[PDB]
RNA sequence: GUGGGAGAGGGUGGUGGAAUUCCCGGAGUAGCGGUGAAAUGCGCAGAUACCGGGAGGAACGCCGAUGGCGAAGGCAGCCACCUGGUCCACCCGUGACGCUGAGGCGCGAAAGCGUGGGGAGCAAACCGGAUUAGAUACCCGGGUAGUCCACGCCCUAAACGAUGCGCGCUAGGUCUCUGGGUCUCCUGGGGGCCGAAGCUAACGCGUUAAGCGCGCCGCCUGGGGAGUACGGCCGCAAGGC
């Protein structure tokens, strides 16, 4: 599990400013580290098909979140990426 | 002839034949008796008369061993199982207690068609 | 880590030094395991609900540790290893639900 | 009719999860190692949904029976 | 985002007792079984019924529901780990980032296929008993594939609510599961029944719409011929589209 702390942590790491609890960096911040566990966990129970729609979803939400950056910021968007390590 | 006074009397039921098999204090069996260990054949093995008749003999040829208490078992329901207690209840052997020790499963077995059609 | 309960019914017929022996191994294993002691119940022996290695009784150990989650299996594949533990069982800690009450 | 009393009634404070108070457990279980009905224990959805499982534990545990044997018949 | 909640949601390992079958030992005879009757069958190399021990596979009684979870197929012993969805409160953060979705990709009961493993019970085919005018069936005794696990494949279904998804709007009453509250009731999510308005060919639906509206997808155009033929794509095959 993602523990509280593994989670402000990231927070903090991306926030906007002081207090950025959701911005979509925050947001593709927490979703790429949800992922990458998830990912992680399936490369073991390859069979546990019911979780991979959650990654399916996640990604989703994610792909989708960083559209709509790139399309209105796209400076932060290569800042976010290259900073996450999204793409590839 | 050991003289056990005492024993067990362990009634098997089943809409097929009843059957009574009289043990001692700890298990082993010292007679038993059945539908078919009396007259009765096929069909007529089953009925609560016969019950009656393989309780008693069960008792009566317990009774050779000194046979005089006894603790009764129920495993089954069927064809005259009540009977056979009530048969043995009077005999001449004392009925200590009686208990419905019927097995069930949690579940464990498919059960021939015959018994499935369920759930 | 996170916090469990340990549950060990081991023979009832170990003598004093068999006994206090095999709560060696235990309390030496459970360390191994990174489990930390924050306290006991030893109710010692009980009737058994049915017969548990043909013995009618059992001796109860109650051990209520802090562990390394990724490793609480581990502990009680070594806790059943013993000849004497015929029961292992660890539950995850949890709050008193209270009912009629 | 099934009324002789609640045994969720004829009792205290008592802890449900507590998969070891033989004491009360027992009073759950039928003339055989069965859990009550509902409509027996008293309980609630969620606390007799509670109490199946802390019974269950009893009984791996061997503190509580799996099934007895019925007398009279 | 923070703080909480319920749950047979999923994947791995572990493990508990009941029962069947088999093997061993004890005690114990003449039967057992099975049916409408029977027979086959099993039993004096000693069966059945009973007791103690062992081995193995499979499923998980009570709780259990009129219940819950999931996108669907589906999901029930207990334990730990790994993990998906989802709901409530606070209204804290982003600031239209939304909906739908041809193609794609993934999932997808049962049966079925390939390799290896397993094999207690059940049981297509089959081998027998019976019933019948006949019995390639229905009843009875056996029993192989299979049912189980792994890995790969198949992809269908009364895959059903026979009811595509999302949002807004339109009396209530009652039971119920779960969250909050100022908790004999209010409020949110979910499951049922009755019913306003309205809809419907009728049956019925009726804030869980089949009502009133907007958006996007899929689909229909008399019956048989026919889910057939041809062609193409997929599949090891069966077969699918
Ligand atoms: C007395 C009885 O039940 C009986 C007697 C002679 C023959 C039979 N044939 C029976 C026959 N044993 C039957 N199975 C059976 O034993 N059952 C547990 C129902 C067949 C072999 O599958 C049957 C279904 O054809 C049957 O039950 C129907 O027969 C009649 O209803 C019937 C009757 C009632 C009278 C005359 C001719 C018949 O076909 C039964
Ligand atoms: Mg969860
Ligand atoms: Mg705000
Ligand atoms: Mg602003
Ligand atoms: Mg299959
Ligand atoms: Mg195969
Ligand atoms: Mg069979
Ligand atoms: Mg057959
Ligand atoms: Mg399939
Ligand atoms: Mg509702
Ligand atoms: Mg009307
Ligand atoms: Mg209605
Ligand atoms: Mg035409
Ligand atoms: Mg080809």
């Amino acid at each position: 599990p993602i523990t509280k702390e593994e989670k402000q942590k990231v927070i903090q790491e991306f926030a906007r400013f002081p207090g950025d609890t959701g911005s979509t960096e925050v947001q593709v911040a927490l979703l790429t580290l949800r992922i990458n566990r998830l990912s992680e966990h399936l490369k073991v129970h390859k069979k546990d098909h019911h979780s991979h729609r959650g990654l399916l979803m996640m990604v989703g939400q994610r792909r989708r979140l960083l559209r709509y950056l790139q399309r209105e910021d796209p400076e932060r968007y290569r800042a976010l990426i290259e900073k996450l390590g999204i793409r590839g | 002839k050991r003289q056990v006074a005492s024993g067990r009397a362990y009634i098997h039921a089943s809409y097929n034949n009843t059957i009574v098999t009289i043990t001692d204090p700890d298990g082993n069996p010292i007679t038993w008796s059945s539908g078919g260990v009396i007259g009765y054949k096929g069909s007529r093995k089953g009925t609560p008369y016969a019950a009656q008749l393989a309780a008693l003999d069960a008792a009566k040829k317990a009774m050779a061993y000194g046979m005089q208490s006894v603790d009764v078992i129920v495993r089954g329901t069927g064809a005259g199982r009540e009977q056979a207690i009530r048969a043995l209840q009077a005999s001449g052997l004392q009925v200590k207690s009686i208990v419905d020790d019927t097995p069930v499963p949690h579940n464990g077995c498919r059960p021939k068609k015959k018994f499935r059609k369920a759930s | 880590m996170r916090r469990y309960e340990v549950n060990i019914v081991l023979n009832p017929n170990l003598d004093q030094s068999q006994l206090a022996l095999e709560k060696e191994i235990i309390q030496r294993a459970l360390e191994n395991y990174g489990a930390r002691v924050e306290k006991v119940e030893e109710l010692g022996l009980r009737r058994l609900a049915y017969p548990i290695a043909k013995d009618p009784q059992g001796y109860f150990l109650w051990y209520q540790v802090e562990m390394p989650e990724d490793r609480v299996n581990d502990l009680a594949r070594e806790l059943r290893i013993r000849d004497n533990v015929r029961r292992v069982m660890v539950v995850k800690s949890q709050e008193p639900f209270l009912a009629n009450a | 009719p099934s009324r002789k009393a609640k045994v969720k009634a004829t009792l205290g404070e008592f802890d449900l999860r507590d998969y070891r108070n033989v004491e009360v457990l027992k009073r759950f279980l039928s003339e055989t190692g069965k859990i009550l009905p509902r409509r027996r224990t008293g309980l609630s959805g969620k606390e007799q949904r509670i109490l199946a499982k802390t019974i269950k534990r009893a009984r791996i545990l061997g503190l509580l029976p799996f099934t007895e044997k019925l007398v009279r018949k």
